[PDB]
């Protein structure tokens, strides 16, 4: 059961996992004139492979520490989703293969990345009460506990992002904008929340459009026609890189400049949009980012992968091949095997901060500490029936979920990690700016403030306007009002139809 | 296996089924202090039982006719979903149980009602390329063929409904309304489309709220207060009966009267809201409806039910118990000789068949897809090299391919064919809620239609002479946020308020 390439290790306790190794699937048509065959995957995601190694590192750090879960070993079974629902469902059917009835059971799943994939996986995982701990899903629809009974996450939701964007617009005195969002369960609720917030602060919106990764030519042309027919220089986008690339390509080949973008977290640091060829269009973007944690011995673990020594990993071979443009054997030169991964610039060991990787780390330690709480329990002071402890020899999924619901522990950085009613965390935000490197010629992200989620309303945002390059060259705030303000000797008037 | 309650029969080809026999599940939630049990369904839906009987009737009619499918017999396997995702997922896992690994396979499935349930079912059914035909799901999110490969339906989507509501509001000139929607995949896209159209037509919307079947007291109280403060008389609702009942209960308890409700097809005929004691609030509602059909011999088959002769129907015993307030023993004891006509229930208390006619069409659609595979000639086929499939060993994707190229004639002399998004087209009927003078009861009276086959601006037709506003009044209400400027005067601006609301200032001296 399950797909062919996988990261698998045996042990007393087995943990699941879903990571987007590939960016997407093939644009194919199957008019069913023959028996259908399995779809393929196209592009290679080096960021996703880095997230995969964080879970392995956390598990192997737990197994080597006698203070956490002694006399017990943890395994894993990690698959690939290709950013599609169907592959995730194929893997999940293997996750719950024994509960529906030679395959070990699953007690915890480190959830997917996309919101739609997470929803589709959770709808099936909630039947058997198997906890799922996501690390990048920030939709507000997953906070509903009537439908998703066993969903937890280590990332905050998207209400504060919309509120902060409205706060920025109010801060810089703009009242004429336009909105774009992806066509999924992550973009639509967020853009709706932003519209709800902006209606109260008297901000008028000109156009609203929806995009998708599989949009045809005559839906991109219409969207880019609507954009250039407007007089608003401020555009708000709730989408990811794969869902935004075609529109950006079309805009670039048309050479449309002068717009100001307010990026969400999904594409704030995406490598598909932050390209020097696009700088004369996407330059000067303002976006949001999370707070970066610390993992001490992580670079050494990343810099010791090998297609032959990493027998437990099935993605290492393709990582080597895609990195070195080389072909392994059991145009493309043959692989010697002694090549060095430090000589190639890829989003694998070329990073400045760890944000989602820290989330994977935290999810694995949350599961481990729930298991530890099960382990070190005194009978008569438990959490089940008349007060009892669950046996660590025969632990089940729902007991782990119950312990996760009542979790409180201090991480390696010296701060508590507690899950709220709907299994969410609250955290700070960091506001960044897109610059141009003077020496290397790449794109540099620079912090220009922060968003405080603890302070009172109206005292949260903090902007250092002195360090904002408005288009990479400008040092003056853009004008984005619909009409010029009247003077002392005049008054206002009404234009029929217009807001 | 799956759930214990079911209705199945042996045959060469088996069809699936998903009907909402109940309205919902129990309100109990576990604290995870013990092993969780199976959730239980609470209310009984007499409308959902009628739709199942339509599928059974269609199959039994096909088996008797030699012209349609000789030498082949159709069975069935029908489950209950209770308007819940988990039950439907369990039933669907039972449907595809053979293909995960003795178990017969399911050629086709007649889909669910709710869009949220249908999406969850289709996500799992699309892996195995099993065709699914829905009779009530009408969300536009299900028209994306890049995700739902094998979804088909016999009901139009809601874009035309939203445009029709905008046209109705434009016909009776109002520019100050409100909107209420359900928090699922059905009410959100429709309300977004309506907001787009209303902004296009220069109509101002005051508020916008979201409700759900499991909303607590504070949310309902906040929603009602929002409606109370605003002066917008006209309210537009995109939801169903179960999701709207708590709000209507709270409003009726607080006695808020005078609003004009525009109703979607989901609750324009629901028996949970169309009640005589709600009339002083929901009276005079204007809503949409589908087009009725004819199924001769249906009522007799409906009236020949019994909890003993129905060997193949496991839902009949609870039907009898609920109908006669009895208890069958293997609450008085059941004699078993009572008359169905004695008890007045939504089972046979109907006037037109509108959703139960879609089940008929779905069953004949699958039947005609199998007649095409059955009868063909070598070199004349939809598959590779012009070859034909094997009727003796037929697969699901062949049925899907033949469904994508289907063109047949209904019983009542009209054509059916499906678009390449698996959707259909049809007209609408606009009804008005009255009060019957003989028996106090809501009565729906048709006042106009919406010809979807016409050009823009010539589709809506409304007869005003048969509309009773608020159920008694004969005068068109008023909703504009501002009294009209009379003459010799100028518009004004009020700060912080929409352009729909002005001040009516007088002109300067020497002008006109
Ligand atoms: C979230 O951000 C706020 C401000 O950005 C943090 O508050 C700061 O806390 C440090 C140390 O406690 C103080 O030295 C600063 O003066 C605080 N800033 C302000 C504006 O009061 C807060 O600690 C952050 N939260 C977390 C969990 O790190
Ligand atoms: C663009 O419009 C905004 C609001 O429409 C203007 O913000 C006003 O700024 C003045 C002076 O700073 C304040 O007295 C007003 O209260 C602000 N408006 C509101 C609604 O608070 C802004 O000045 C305009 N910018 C330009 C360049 O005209
Ligand atoms: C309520 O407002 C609507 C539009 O804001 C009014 O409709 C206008 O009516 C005048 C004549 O009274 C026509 O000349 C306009 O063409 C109408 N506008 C549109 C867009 O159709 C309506 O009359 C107002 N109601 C009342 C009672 O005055
Ligand atoms: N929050 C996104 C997922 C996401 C977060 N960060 C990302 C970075 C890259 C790609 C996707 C993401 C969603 O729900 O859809
Ligand atoms: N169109 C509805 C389905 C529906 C039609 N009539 C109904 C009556 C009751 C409940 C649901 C329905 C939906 O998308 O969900
Ligand atoms: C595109 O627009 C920029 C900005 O004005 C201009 O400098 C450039 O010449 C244009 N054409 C290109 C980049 O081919
Ligand atoms: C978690 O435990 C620490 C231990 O002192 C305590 O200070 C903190 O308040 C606890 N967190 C919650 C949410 O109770
Ligand atoms: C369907 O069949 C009818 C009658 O054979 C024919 O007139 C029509 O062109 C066919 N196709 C469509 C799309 O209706
Ligand atoms: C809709 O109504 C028009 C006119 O009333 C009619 O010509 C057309 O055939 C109808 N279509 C359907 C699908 O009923
Ligand atoms: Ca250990
Ligand atoms: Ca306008
Ligand atoms: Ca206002």
């Amino acid at each position: 059961y399950g797909p062919d390439q996988r990261a698998q290790k045996k042990g007393d306790i087995i943990l699941g996992g879903l990571f987007p190794i590939h960016f997407g699937v093939a644009a194919k048509d199957q008019d069913l004139k023959s028996r259908p065959e399995s779809v393929e995957c196209i592009r290679y995601n080096f960021r996703g492979f880095r997230w995969l190694q964080a879970m392995i590192f956390a598990i192997e750090e737990i197994n080597s520490s006698p203070a956490l879960l002694p006399n017990l070993t943890l395994g894993y079974r990690i698959f690939d989703t290709c950013n599609t629902v169907s592959k995730a469902l194929e893997a999940t059917l293997s996750f719950v293969a024994q509960n529906k009835i030679h395959i070990p059971s699953t007690i915890a799943v480190v959830g997917a990345t996309g919101s739609g994939v997470s929803t589709a996986v959770a709808n099936l995982l909630g039947l058997f009460y198997i906890p799922q701990v996501s690390y990048a899903s920030s939709s507000r629809l997953l906070s509903n506990k009537n439908q998703f009974k066993s969903f937890l996450r280590t990332i905050p939701n998207d209400e504060h992002q919309a509120t902060a964007m409205a706060d920025i617009i109010e801060y810089f005195r703009w009242n004429w904008v336009g909105t774009i969002a992806a066509d999924d369960d992550y973009g639509r609720p967020g853009i709706e929340k932003f519209r709800e917030e902006a209606e109260e602060r008297d901000i008028c919106i000109d156009f609203s459009e929806l995009i998708s990764q599989y949009s045809d030519e005559e839906e991109i042309q219409h969207v880019v026609e609507v954009i250039q027919n407007s007089t608003a220089k401020v555009i708000v986008v709730f989408s990811s890189g794969p869902d935004l690339e075609p529109l950006i390509k079309e805009i670039v080949r048309r050479n449309i400049t002068g717009k100001i973008w307010l990026a969400s977290e999904a594409w704030a640091s995406s490598s598909l949009i932050a390209m020097p060829q696009y700088f004369h269009v996407v330059g000067g973007t303002i976006g949001f980012a999370l707070k970066a944690g610390q993992i001490p011995g992580f670079r050494e673990f990343l810099k010791k992968v090998h297609p032959r020594k990493s027998v437990h990993n099935g993605f290492a071979k393709e990582f080597w091949e895609e990195t070195f443009n080389c072909h392994l054997q059991e145009f493309r030169p043959l692989c010697t095997g002694d090549e060095n991964i430090s000589s190639v610039e890829t989003p694998y060991i070329d990073y400045t901060h760890l944000r989602i990787s820290y989330n994977v780390y935290l999810a694995v330690y949350s599961i481990a500490h729930a298991l530890q709480d099960i382990y070190t329990c005194l009978p008569g002071r438990g959490l089940f029936t008349n007060g009892s402890c669950a046996d660590i020899k025969k632990v089940e999924a729902w007991q782990v979920l119950k312990h996760l619901r009542h979790l409180n522990f201090t991480n390696n950085m010296g701060e508590q990690v507690t899950f709220d009613e709907c299994g969410d965390l609250v955290g700070n935000y960091s506001i960044i700016n897109w610059h141009l490197s003077p020496e290397d010629g790449s794109i540099v992200f620079k912090e220009v403030g922060y968003y405080n989620v603890y302070a009172k309303k109206g005292e949260r945002l903090f902007i250092n306007e002195e360090k904002i390059l408005w288009s990479g060259f400008s040092r003056e705030v853009p004008f984005s009002n619909c009409s010029r303000d009247c003077l002392a000797g005049t008054r206002k008037g009404i234009i029929e139809g217009e807001p | 296996y799956g759930p214990d309650q079911r209705a199945q029969k042996k045959g060469d080809i088996i069809l699936g089924g998903l009907f909402p026999i109940h309205f919902g599940v129990a309100a109990k939630d576990q604290d995870l202090k013990s092993r969780p049990e199976s959730v239980e369904c609470i209310r009984y839906n007499f409308r959902g039982f009628r739709w199942l009987q339509a599928m059974i009737f269609a199959i039994e009619e096909i088996n008797s006719s030699p012209a349609l499918l000789p030498n082949l017999t159709l069975g069935y396997r029908i489950f209950d979903t209770c308007n819940t995702v988990s039950k439907a997922l369990e039933a669907t896992l039972s449907f595809v149980a053979q293909n995960k690994i003795h178990i017969p396979s399911t050629i086709a499935v007649v889909g669910a009602t709710g869009s949220g349930v249908s999406t969850a079912v289709a996500n799992l059914l699309g892996l195995f390329y099993i065709p699914q035909v829905s009779y009530a799901s009408s969300s536009r999110l299900l028209s994306n063929k890049n995700q739902f490969k094998s979804f088909l339906r016999t009901i139009p989507n809601d874009e035309h409904q939203a445009t029709a509501m905008a046209d109705i509001i434009e016909y009776f000139r109002w520019n100050w309304v409100g909107t209420i929607a359900a928090d699922d995949d059905y009410g959100r896209p429709g309300i977004e489309k309506f907001r787009e159209e209303a902004e296009e037509r220069d109509i101002c919307i005051d508020f916008s709220e979201l409700i759900s079947q499991y909303s607590d007291e504070e949310e309902i109280q906040h929603v009602v207060e929002v409606i109370q403060n605003s002066t917008a008389k006209v309210i537009v609702v995109f939801s169903s009966g179960p999701d709207l009942e708590p709000l209507i209960k709270e409003i009726v308890r607080r006695n808020i009267t005078g609003k004009i409700w525009l109703a979607s097809e989901a609750w324009a005929s629901s028996s949970l809201i169309a009640m005589p004691q709600y009339f002083h609030v929901v009276g005079g509602t204007i809503g949409f409806a589908l087009k009725a059909g004819q199924i001769p011999g249906f009522r007799e088959f409906l009236k020949k039910v019994h909890p003993r002769k129905s060997v193949h129907n496991g839902f009949a015993k609870e039907f009898w118990e609920e109908t006669f307030n009895c208890h069958l023993q293997e609450r008085p004891l059941c004699t078993g000789d009572e008359n169905i006509s004695s008890v007045e229930t939504p089972y046979i208390d109907y006037t037109h068949l509108r959703i139960s006619y879609n089940v008929y069409l779905a069953v004949y659609s699958i039947a005609h897809a199998l007649q095409d595979i059955y009868t063909c000639l070598p070199g004349r086929g939809l598959f590779t090299n012009g070859s034909c499939a094997d009727i003796k060993k037929v697969e699901a994707w062949q049925v899907l391919k033949h469904l994508r190229h289907l063109n047949f004639t209904n019983n009542m002399g009209e054509q059916v064919t499906f678009d390449e998004c698996g959707d259909l087209v049809g007209n609408y009927s606009i009804i008005n809620w009255h009060l019957s003078p003989e028996d106090g009861s809501i009565v729906f009276k048709e006042v106009g239609y919406y010809n979807v086959y016409a050009k823009k601006g010539e589709r809506l037709f409304i007869n005003e002479e048969k509309i009773l506003w608020s159920g008694f009044s004969r005068e068109v209400p008023f909703s504009n946020c501002s009294r009209d400027c009379l003459a010799g005067t100028r518009k004004g601006i009020i700060e912080g308020e929409p352009t729909c609301c002005f001040e009516c200032v007088e002109c300067p001296d020497g002008e006109y």
